[PDB]
RNA sequence: AUAUACCGCCAUCUUCAGCAAACCCUGAUGAAGGCUACAAAGUAAGCGCAAGUACCCACGUAAAGACGUUAGGUCAAGGUGUAGCCC
């Protein structure tokens, strides 16, 4: 009957089934445009009108109902059967994605620079990195287990300015966009030695994580958590080892790294605090003094305690390591370049 | 929850036109009627063979003019002449909407016996009323 | 790997500037084969060649 | 235009009081204000403490030698970003004073939010008001404590937005974000009054001032 | 792009950063009447603490 | 056959008033939370309520009644995905 026919539209609507009891909660089908490659004029009998599937004018003359031959046809239909195999072959294959810490983990993998803000304000020179996606689930009264995404993000520039922040939204895509708009409003800015590391070993705790940085020297590489290696790529840090005691969580993890390079005393500050030369003694100078820093005030004319024995409270991994016997067979391992 | 002939909200990206943003409740009182004959009269005969032809006559133009129509056809009846109002879009070349105009009219006065006139207005783009 | 990835890349003593990529600036001291990738056999070029 | 700039920007950043800031008050004209007196020792804060010259019989007293050279650089401070053409937004929760600090607002030329403070005003204001607003450049709290003895949102705002704060704190407050704080007493009218008048005579005599010498500049 | 970090550094300290980083191309209006004349304190965000101790507060009375 | 794949039309709370995208803030940047009018962080497009409309008024009754709950009802209105029969 034709008058039972419906329309594209409904008829996927109906087929597809998006709305529905099943996508209530969860408890594939492609949406196929129909009409894309047809030609209106163009039939199974292969007639060619003028003016609707042919040109009106063929050299002057008004052209006339003709049908084509039957291989003609065979040929048209064969030429759109091609058409369609080649779009739906186009359609089926997909690009390689670049992984970031494992195949199927979001982490790691970058979301490009922010978008461009208001006042004429661009990010072009920022990167995002994508450090943690999770599904948190909140019971609601009525549509009983809501399903949500927390994605943590850290934008850089690679020249000290990083900044990270937690997105949430229904839609991992605007997570992503909330939490990487949000970052560009809270960089920090860390101060890089000689724009390769950090300035001084940095022992911290942020809640329960434990990180010890350890300044290194140039082209010793980032020997550090997988997400500490994102955020010092973002930051600009080429050399630095760090090893994260404690829980992992990577957020309290991310708190604690931007806290603790942000309250790192740069060499000028440490002069100027000091009233003293600050100088830097490279096993590779020889004995050469390099002055590093020098007070922006007058200098101290005091030579400062020599302490015989000092108080720092040391760590017994750094004291173990030091006498050799830490015999780990995970440790000073061969890995890719960081 | 009444289903009749309502565009359910959304996120806000969805387009709807006049007609579509208006519920049933809304005929006579937001909108009008897409088909006006005088077969729903008091005393008047033939609205059955009336709605008949409407429904295949919105069927036909639909596929007459594949994704050309804008919006909603009108149907206006006058003596026997028969109009059909339609909102088109920009889009398909000008050669074959005179085509389609002078095949649909001759072909529909011919089935129906009675002079058929489409008079289409064109628009760029479908009418946006609001966003559902 | 790296080396065997593009054909023209040749390992050869006199391709200073593709003997140094595998060379570090700062120490001098030749990447062992998982810091690049190389192969053994390309990484076992590579050092003969470097020397 | 580079000229210009150098000219009229950067001359006055070479001068130690180029708006002779300090003839407008001495330390006996905040004594007479009472601008000494702070709350009881057990409200006192204690960040307010280095500025505290004692307590008299439980009651703060506020080191006038501090408050002067405060007030020294919170209306230098002032004076240079009127004169640059900032925009200066007096912020003060003080009902007994709102339409004073209000009416200071409008005969200076600068502007004023002595209302509830809406969430958002700075924070949010590209969405609050439009994506191409002007947001103040100095903010001058009369009050740094709302209406509930918290530290007024606006001081944490416009550290958040980077906007300085001249702000006058009183023994109960909190002076830590405050760019340039005024140790003095924000409850007495005199004192008050005298913020008032001194805040809008070193905003007029800037804006004066950088009338005068564009003026200079451009017949020459 | 205004670093909004009020508990990390002062207004000043967190301007000058990003305009040497590039994130800020110029500077705010006020950056150079701050570098010229400066507040006596750098406005830190600091916690209160409450004394616990023997720690009394110094403030003495004016006899 | 499958309403436990659906469109379509609906029951239900609803004889409700809330659902809310996009932002901002708080929580040490955890799940999460965001109000005090002598106001103390919320602003909110849109939908709904309301308003407007029909009947006899501006009352009343209709109509309307969002987001969601019950894999609620209907494959037997029709269409339709999947599966199944074709002497
Ligand atoms: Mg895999
Ligand atoms: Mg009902
Ligand atoms: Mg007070
Ligand atoms: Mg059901
Ligand atoms: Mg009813
Ligand atoms: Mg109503
Ligand atoms: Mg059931
Ligand atoms: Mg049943
Ligand atoms: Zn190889």
């Amino acid at each position: 009957s034709f008058f039972t026919k419906l329309t594209a539209d409904e008829l996927w609507k109906g087929a597809l089934a998006e709305t529905g009891a099943g996508a209530k909660k969860g408890r594939k089908k492609k949406r196929k445009d129909l009409n894309r490659g047809q030609i209106i004029g163009e039939g199974r009998y292969g007639f060619l009108w003028p003016g609707l599937n042919v040109p009106l004018m063929k050299n002057g003359a008004v052209q006339t109902i003709a049908q084509r031959s039957k291989e003609e046809q065979e040929k048209v239909e064969a030429d759109m059967i091609q058409q369609r195999e080649e779009w739906d072959r186009k359609k089926k294959m997909k690009v390689k994605r670049e992984r970031g810490w494992s195949g199927n983990s979001w982490g790691g993998i970058s979301l490009g620079p922010p978008d461009p803000g208001p006042c004429g304000e661009t990010y072009e020179d920022f990167d995002t990195r994508i450090l943690e996606v999770r599904n948190v689930f909140t019971m609601t009264a009525k549509e009983g287990r809501k399903k949500s995404i927390r994605v943590l993000v850290a934008v850089g520039n690679g020249k000290g300015a990083a900044g990270f922040s937690i997105g949430k939204a229904t839609d991992r895509m605007d997570a992503f966009r909330k939490a990487k708009n949000r970052a560009v409003h809270h960089l920090h800015y860390i101060e890089r030695y000689e724009d390769h590391t950090i300035f001084h070993d940095i022992s911290l705790r942020f809640k329960r994580t434990h990180i010890k940085m350890k300044k290194q020297p140039k082209g010793y590489g980032l020997r550090c958590h997988r997400a500490i290696i994102t955020i010092c790529r973002l930051i600009g840090i080429k050399d630095m080892y760090a090893k994260v005691s404690g829980s992992i969580n990577m957020l309290s993890l991310t708190q604690g790294l931007f806290r603790g390079l942000s309250r790192q005393e740069t060499h000028q500050q440490l002069a100027d605090k000091k009233g003293l030369h600050v100088v830097e003694i490279r096993e590779e100078c020889g004995p050469l003094p390099i002055v590093v820093a020098s007070p922006r005030g007058p200098l101290r004319k005091d030579p400062e305690p020599e302490d015989e024995v000092p108080d720092v409270k040391l760590d017994w991994e750094d004291v173990k390591t030091a006498q050799g016997m830490k015999r780990s067979v995970w440790s000073n391992l061969k890995r890719a370049a960081t | 929850k009444n289903r009749a002939a309502r565009v359910r909200v959304s996120k806000g990206d969805k387009p709807v036109t006049y007609e579509e943003a208006h519920a049933p409740h809304y005929i006579a009182h937001r909108k009008g009627w897409l088909s006006l004959h005088t077969g729903n009269l008091d005393g008047e005969d033939h609205a059955a063979e009336r709605t008949v032809e409407d429904v295949f006559l919105r069927k036909f133009m639909w596929g007459t003019f594949p994704g050309c129509l804008a919006d909603q056809l009108v149907l206006k009846r006058r003596g026997n002449q028969l109009e059909i109002c339609a909102v088109v879009l920009r889009q398909l070349s000008p050669h074959k909407y005179y085509f389609l105009v002078g095949y649909s009219e001759t072909l529909l006065s011919y089935f129906y016996k009675c002079p058929v006139r489409l008079h289409l207005q064109t628009v760029p783009s479908k009418v946006v009323y609001k966003y559902l | 790997c790296p080396i065997c990835r593009d054909h023209k890349l040749h390992v050869d003593f006199r391709n200073v500037k593709l003997l140094e990529q595998f060379v570090c600036a700062h120490t001098g001291i030749i990447f062992y084969a998982p810091y690049t990738g190389v192969c053994v056999k390309q990484h076992k070029r590579l050092t003969q060649a470097i020397q | 235009s580079t000229d210009f700039n150098d000219k009229i920007l950067n001359e006055p950043l070479k001068h130690s009081d180029f708006f002779n800031v300090k003839e407008l008050f001495s330390v006996r004209s905040l004594f007479d204000a009472r601008v000494h007196l702070g709350h009881k020792a057990g409200c006192r804060h204690r960040f307010m403490e280095p500025y505290i010259f004692g307590s008299r019989l439980d009651h703060d007293i506020i080191d006038l030698e501090q408050t002067a050279t405060h007030l020294q650089l919170a209306l230098n401070f002032t004076a240079h970003m009127a004169y640059r053409k900032g925009i200066i937004l007096f912020i003060s929760r003080n009902r007994q004073f709102s339409y004073l600090i209000e009416n200071m607002a409008r005969d200076c030329g600068e502007y004023a939010h002595t209302r509830y403070f809406r969430g958002g005003m700075l924070t949010n204001a590209r969405l609050l008001f439009g994506p191409t607003v002007r947001l103040p450049d100095l903010i001058i709290f009369l009050h740094t404590l709302n209406n509930i003895f918290e530290p007024h949102v606006a001081v944490r705002d416009a550290a958040k937005m980077n906007i300085p704060t001249v702000g006058i704190v009183d023994t109960n407050c909190n002076p830590c974000l405050i760019t340039y704080p005024v140790p003095g007493n924000d409850d007495s009218p005199l004192a008050v009054h005298l913020y008032c008048r001194l805040f809008q005579t070193a905003i007029t005599r800037a804006k004066e001032k950088r009338q005068q010498v564009e003026a200079l500049y451009r017949l020459q | 792009a205004g670093s909004r970090l009020e508990t990390v550094g002062s207004i000043f300290s967190r301007t000058r950063d990003l305009v040497r980083a590039g994130v800020l191309k110029e500077k705010p209006l006020w950056f150079d009447v701050y570098d010229a004349f400066p507040p006596l304190r750098e406005p830190v965000f600091q916690r209160p603490r409450v004394r616990y101790g023997k720690a009394k507060a110094p403030i003495q009375d004016i006899w």
